[PDB]
């Protein structure tokens, strides 16, 4: 019954100050430890600091000088604050639960683009056969989420009741903007009678798009 | 602190195959070592901990082993949903991870389909066509975006996704995108594929006002 | 890589003595100059004194008679002590870096309600729909941060992972008390399933309120 | 010292529009002038200095010119994130600023929503109703606090926010406040807006124990 959710800005200007918030369920911050671990885009995990059960805090020497952890029982949170970023503090930052030395649960997951620019909502256009595919059980659809940045998006298909045959490829970088293109397979039966729909989200642009993804007519 | 080293950086075997992964500290780590698995865009998973001790969910093909400095994670029966990156974490001295070690299986076979712009996507000065290219085996392929005859080479950009948890294949989606304009300057739109798991390629097409 | 942070009282009784602290980063106080510049509430910027690289200090004749600057290399700070304030000296005070004549960098920003009165923690009541708004993607919510002094409070919704659509209007004065009301705007999806919360902070009354906005029931 | 005068106290144009800003000292400023840009709750930024020299990061639509006494900052291509307050600083004689010159942009339209007192906010003999208006333009709105037919035109204050770094609109909160008393003394609670964007007026309502 242990959670561990982490909130924080999606974008931070360099120079600035990053500040996330671990918000624990299922236990007591005075009877456990929590710490911050990051995955610097293009690197392996790195432990940053640890926030003891008795208030003491320890920092990764290297990351110490500018990173500082603390907590607030009453509301049940452990906080970061890292002043004087770089571009190469970018990536997803996680907070964890800690036992005899390592971490049993925790880690629901959290990302985190630090360049000097801003956001930019995603642009969702469907993907469908130009007549082509018809009677084969089995037809693949898709749903090109384009032009968004800092970083992820996350589509689900049909309110995630699909799942197999779902296939969201990574995304590459344009004239400074990210775009992907996720797809879905599915028997012809479901994709008449019954409707298949993608269902986009870009939480640093409170975007919550949903494009049904009907058959082409021409 | 201790630096952890994770010898084959990348190692690939096949379902069934019993694999063995390494990690070795620069100072006796006695026996506090932990193996965390990561699996792309998920949070790492504790497989075993202080040296050889299956977490409460990890199956039993997982199994720890070592003595200060040198440790090892073997997977006695590679399944297909084990491709991931495994990191070893050392907390005897000071709380450091390892470069990690990729792990790919091995297998073989493709599958394709093309998609022109959206009424919408078009309606705003742009057309982006995009050939998909699902659950194919030898990760390497290679595409070719034509156009009546024409073969525009760029203005495209693709990805491939990771090895499946389930059916050890890759996938690869790419687009080619234009102006709305010359889009709206042709009827013919085609994409040849080309794998291995055919000599003759593969190519699907698509004609302007047709769908 | 140049920073320039300024610490100082929030409130100062009249008569009293104001005293702030420029705390430089990225340079050497024996190889640059630093000065104090202010923005008297309801007026334009005013240069106060300058603290050379060689120790000499220079004052704005006008402000000279009661303002006096000095520094402490060792710890890297340039100080300001201004004896005998008025309610005229109110407003944010900044310290700067200075080249050939003017200032390149520097300026973090730091306020000064300077009256003969005391603080007053903020009062955070929630803002939400009398049933009203339901299915439309977009729901606007908010918080009413009330009765606090001196300036400033700083609201951030969902630990600042929101941002897009975050609106915090400036505040107005009451019977001697400030109160402002920041608001947020989110897709109805995110309202239910997932929770939106504002975060209040009132520095000179070490207040750190957090009011989650649940949906009205009546 | 020298007094600096910034002639147009407030000036507004539109993206694209090339704007020109003034500042003139009461004594030959012998080309020692600098333009610092503000931007609500942020520290001033040095755009150009020594009369006409772009700082190392300010874009090129920025440009300085002048001769003792009369100087000028001109933005050849108003961008939408240029809304700011620009101050000129003169250091030939004795370090002095300028009143500053606000700078706005163009576009037009609104949006509304009302909010009653908190189950908390109430339980305190206080009940504060609010009417918020988001992202509207032109800056000119009008508000109307009316209760059951009524229209209590007092006990209400409101603010506006600055022009947007993003979609050049304004915003405006206004809150009428009263007792837990007469606020209890009514079910009905309404606020008419009135922009231009519409002739017929905008108005959202609410009824006591309803939410």
């Amino acid at each position: 019954q242990v959670q561990l959710l982490e909130s924080g800005p999606g974008l931070v200007r360099p120079s600035e100050t990053l500040s996330l918030t671990c918000t624990v369920s299922g236990f007591s911050l005075t009877s456990f430890s929590v710490s911050w671990v990051r995955h610097p885009s293009g690197k392996g995990p790195e432990w940053m600091g640890r926030m003891w059960y008795d208030g003491y805090t320890a920092y990764n020497s290297a990351l110490k000088s500018r990173l500082s952890i603390s907590r607030d029982t009453s509301k049940n949170q452990v906080f970061l604050k890292m002043n004087s970023l770089q571009t190469d503090d970018t990536g997803t930052y996680y907070c964890t639960r800690d036992l005899y030395g390592g971490y049993p649960l925790g880690f629901w997951y959290f990302d985190f683009w630090g360049p000097g620019t801003m956001v930019t909502v995603s642009s969702v256009f469907p993907l469908a056969p130009g007549s082509a595919a018809q009677t084969n059980s089995m037809v693949t659809l898709g749903c090109l989420v384009k032009g968004y940045f800092p970083e992820p998006v996350t589509v689900t298909w049909n309110s995630g009741a699909l799942s197999s045959g779902v296939h969201t490829f990574p995304a590459v970088l344009q004239s400074g903007l990210y775009t992907l293109t996720s797809s879905v397979t599915v028997p012809s039966s479901t994709w008449s009678s019954q409707a298949v729909t993608c269902n986009v989200a870009h939480p640093a642009s409170s975007t919550k798009v949903d494009k049904k993804i009907v058959p082409r007519d021409c | 602190d201790i630096k952890l080293t994770q010898s084959p950086s990348l190692l690939s075997a096949s379902v069934g195959d019993r694999v063995t992964l390494s990690c070795k500290g620069s100072q006796n780590i006695n026996n506090y070592l932990a193996w965390y698995q990561q699996k792309l865009g998920e949070a790492p998973k504790l497989l075993i901990y202080n040296t050889n001790s299956l977490q409460t969910g990890i199956p039993s093909r997982f199994s720890g082993s070592g003595s200060g400095t040198d440790y090892t994670l073997t997977i006695s029966s590679l399944q297909p949903e084990d491709v991931a990156t495994y990191f070893c974490y050392q907390y005897n001295n000071g709380y450091t991870f390892g470069a990690g070690t990729k792990l790919e299986l091995k297998r073989t076979a493709p599958t394709v389909s093309i998609f022109p712009p959206s009424t919408e996507q078009l309606a705003t000065g742009g057309a982006s066509v995009v050939c998909l290219m699902n659950n194919f085996y030898p990760r390497d392929i290679s595409v070719k975006w034509k156009i009546d005859g024409t073969e525009r080479r760029d203005g495209v950009l693709d990805s491939v996704t990771d090895q499946d948890s389930k059916d050890s294949t890759y996938s690869m989606s790419s687009t080619l995108s234009l102006t709305k304009a010359d889009y709206e300057s042709h009827n013919l739109y085609t994409c040849e594929v080309v794998h291995k798991t055919s000599s003759s390629p593969v190519v699907k097409s698509f004609n302007r006002n047709e769908c």
